[PDB]
């Protein structure tokens, strides 16, 4: 019931090649030929592009070929055209005749220089902590392509619980922002000597901090 | 002009009930294998159901079996899902997708299955729109609305960061503007996330120059039409 | 001069014995799978005919204008020792 494992991300300039994999078990993707990849453009339903591992319906471009070996398969697009871009989903049909899906691939078609994010941490506003509450606001912007993963830490340690994060999303600009939040009760805030958001981008980190202070 | 159209969804409670509908035309409905297949808000795909095209035989995942139920009528082309028991997690667009399938071939002659039935060919070819299920706990409420003191943004270039923390509304939407949508440049309103409280909670932020601080005014408009609420908040440089 | 011809369809089994198969339904080029019943192994079901001829080509032809009046084909096996044809 876990599903198929896949890069979160990849991208490539137009024209070039790339390739994505699909891990799994010998119950599903290592026990058929019955691996069919979908593409979901922004706002469009998803539709196939390839299927039965390598095989294309009628209308999809050569570009996309697919190929399996032991429990991995994969999807290749040589030659990316500006519509390649969007996500895409892994499927194989199990021992048990359910299908079950991959985790998902963001594919990027660069189409302008690759930027940094810039990172803002905004510490518990006076009047939320008036009202007994206290949320940490961290703000990434101006990035591309359009995907990062984040991470909190208080003090030197990581922070799981109270985080919840924004999926990135184009600016007007047409670089990518997105948002994060970590709550905290007025006393955890004061009780750390500080908190810290740590952006991850195309490898890369970028990191604030803010701490208790008047 | 194969078309799959998903009706029904809505805002539901945990532990209720709620059935989905797909409307199908341009095919023959009864002769194919039918999914349901949902995507939680920024996650991925996730195969639901499957029944086969005589409805008799049917399949749910183990993360969702005891809280669904496929069925179809093929008298009116129509594909339904069941729901009960529903748990906060539930929260998804529900898609409907046709399986591919028809005969099996070897050499020249189509190989149909029990009572001329088609094989499948284990993709999906067809999909609907999608039609989005929000189960809530949470009862129409209007949103606080804090101010983020703006903060230096581009270490140099002069560029520093404010905004407005609107937290705890439901339903959606809100709308925000900033000095009554006179400021445009460089505004940006992030998508609402969900809280465990089943109340909705987004930032509005506006890149602004560090030199126009203290001489510019800078308030933002915040609107929730469900529970009536309009809010303007000053958003100004703080002390320490 | 007579010859033979054994026409065979494939078959799958497990009293009381139970069994399925692929047949034509209608069209030549067209079969579907069947259910079939007695009152698990590979199995081979055959009828066979003669049709009178002179030599093993008229027999060829006659066996292959039957296979035609009918939605047969596959496979053809020829025993001279017993002028056995076999499709399947
Ligand atoms: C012709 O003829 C034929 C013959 O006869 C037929 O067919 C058939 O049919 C029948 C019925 O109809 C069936 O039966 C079944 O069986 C089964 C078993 O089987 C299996 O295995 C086997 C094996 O064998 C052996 O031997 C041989 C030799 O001899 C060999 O070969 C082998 O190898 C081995 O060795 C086999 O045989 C089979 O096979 C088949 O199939 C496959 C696939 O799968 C294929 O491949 C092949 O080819 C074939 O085809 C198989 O595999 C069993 O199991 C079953 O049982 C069940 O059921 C029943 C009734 O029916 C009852 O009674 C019982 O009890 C059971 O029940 C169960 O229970 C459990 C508990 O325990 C449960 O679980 C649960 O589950 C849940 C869920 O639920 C559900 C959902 O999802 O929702 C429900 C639904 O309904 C379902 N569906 C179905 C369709 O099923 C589902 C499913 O199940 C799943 O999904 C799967 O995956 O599910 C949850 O999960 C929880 O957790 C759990 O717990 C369940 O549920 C229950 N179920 C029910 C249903 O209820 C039965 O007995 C048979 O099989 C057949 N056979 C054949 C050969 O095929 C036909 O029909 C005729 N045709 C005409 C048309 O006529
Ligand atoms: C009457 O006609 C029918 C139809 O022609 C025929 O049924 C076949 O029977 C043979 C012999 O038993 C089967 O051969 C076995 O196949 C096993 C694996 O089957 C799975 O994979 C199949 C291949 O799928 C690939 O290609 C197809 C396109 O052809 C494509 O759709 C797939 O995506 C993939 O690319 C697949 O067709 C088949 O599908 C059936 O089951 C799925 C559920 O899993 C279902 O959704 C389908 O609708 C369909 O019902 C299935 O998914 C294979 O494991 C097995 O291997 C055994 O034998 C070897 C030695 O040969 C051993 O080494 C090994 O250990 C195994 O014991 C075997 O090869 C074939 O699958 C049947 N075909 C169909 C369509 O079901 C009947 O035999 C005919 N009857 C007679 C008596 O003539």
């Amino acid at each position: 019931q876990s599903a198929l494992t896949q890069p979160a991300s990849v991208s490539g300039s137009p024209g070039q090649t790339i390739t994505i994999s699909c891990q799994g078990t010998s119950s599903d993707v290592g026990g058929f030929d019955s691996v069919s990849w979908y593409q979901q453009s922004p706002g469009k339903a998803p539709k196939v592009m390839v299927f039965d591992v390598s095989h294309r319906p009628s209308g999809i471009s050569n570009r996309f070929s697919g190929s399996k070996s032991g429990n991995t398969a994969s999807l290749t697009i040589s030659g990316l055209h500006i519509e390649d871009e969007g996500d895409y989903f892994c499927s194989s049909l199990t021992d048990r005749s359910h299908r079950i899906f991959g985790g998902g691939t963001k594919v990027t078609v660069l189409g302008q220089p690759k930027a940094a994010p810039s990172v803002t941490l905004f510490p518990p506003s006076s009047e939320e902590l008036q009202a007994n509450k206290a949320t940490l606001v961290c703000l990434i912007s101006d990035f591309y392509p359009g995907a990062v993963t984040v991470a909190w830490k208080a003090d030197s340690s990581p922070v799981k619980a109270g985080v919840e994060t924004t999926t990135p999303s184009k600016q007007s600009n047409n670089k990518y922002a997105a948002s994060s939040y970590l709550s905290l009760t007025p006393e955890q805030w004061k009780s750390h000597k500080s908190y810290s958001c740590q952006v991850t981008h195309e490898g890369s980190t970028v990191e604030k901090t803010v701490a208790p202070t008047e | 002009q194969e078309q799959l159209v998903e009706s029904g969804g809505g805002v539901v409670q945990p532990g209720g009930s709620l059935r989905l509908s797909c409307l199908a035309s341009g095919f023959t409905f009864h002769k194919y294998g039918m999914h349901w297949v949902r995507q939680a808000p920024g996650k991925g795909l996730e195969w639901v159901a499957l029944i086969s095209d005589d409805g008799m035989r049917k399949y749910h995942s183990d993360s969702m079996w005891g809280r669904v139920t496929i069925s179809r009528d093929n008298s009116k082309n129509t594909l339904y899902l069941q729901f009960s028991s529903l748990k906060v997690e539930d929260t998804a667009m529900f898609f409907c997708a046709r399986e591919a399938g028809g005969p099996i071939w070897h050499d020249d002659v189509k190989y149909y299955d029990f009572n001329d039935g088609y094989y499948n060919y284990h993709y999906m070819d067809v999909w609907g729109k999608g039609t989005t299920v929000t189960v809530s706990s949470a009862s129409t409420k209007g949103p606080s609305v804090f101010p983020l003191a703006p903060s230096s943004k581009s270490t140099s270039g002069g560029t520093a960061a404010l905004g407005c923390l609107v937290k705890d509304y439901f339903p959606e939407p809100v709308t925000v503007s900033w000095n009554s949508g006179a400021l445009t440049s460089g505004v940006h309103t992030f998508p609402a996330v969900l809280q465990s409280s089943g109340l909705y909670s987004l930032s509005s932020v506006v890149t602004v120059p560090s030199s126009s601080l203290g001489t510019q005014t800078y308030i933002c408009n915040v609107n929730h039409k469900p529970s009536n609420t309009k809010v303007d908040k000053r958003v100004e440089p703080k002390s320490c | 001069t007579t010859f033979k011809l054994a026409a065979c369809v494939t078959l799958a089994c497990t009293r009381v014995k139970h069994c399925s198969f692929n047949i034509t339904t209608d069209v030549k080029d067209r079969k579907q799978k069947v259910n079939a019943t007695f009152y698990l192994y590979r199995l081979i079901s055959c009828q066979t005919t003669t049709t009178e001829a002179v030599d093993a080509a008229t027999a060829a032809k006659v066996f292959k204008q039957y296979a035609n009046d009918n939605g047969i084909d596959g496979e053809w096996t020829y025993d001279d020792a017993t002028k056995t044809f076999t499709v399947t």
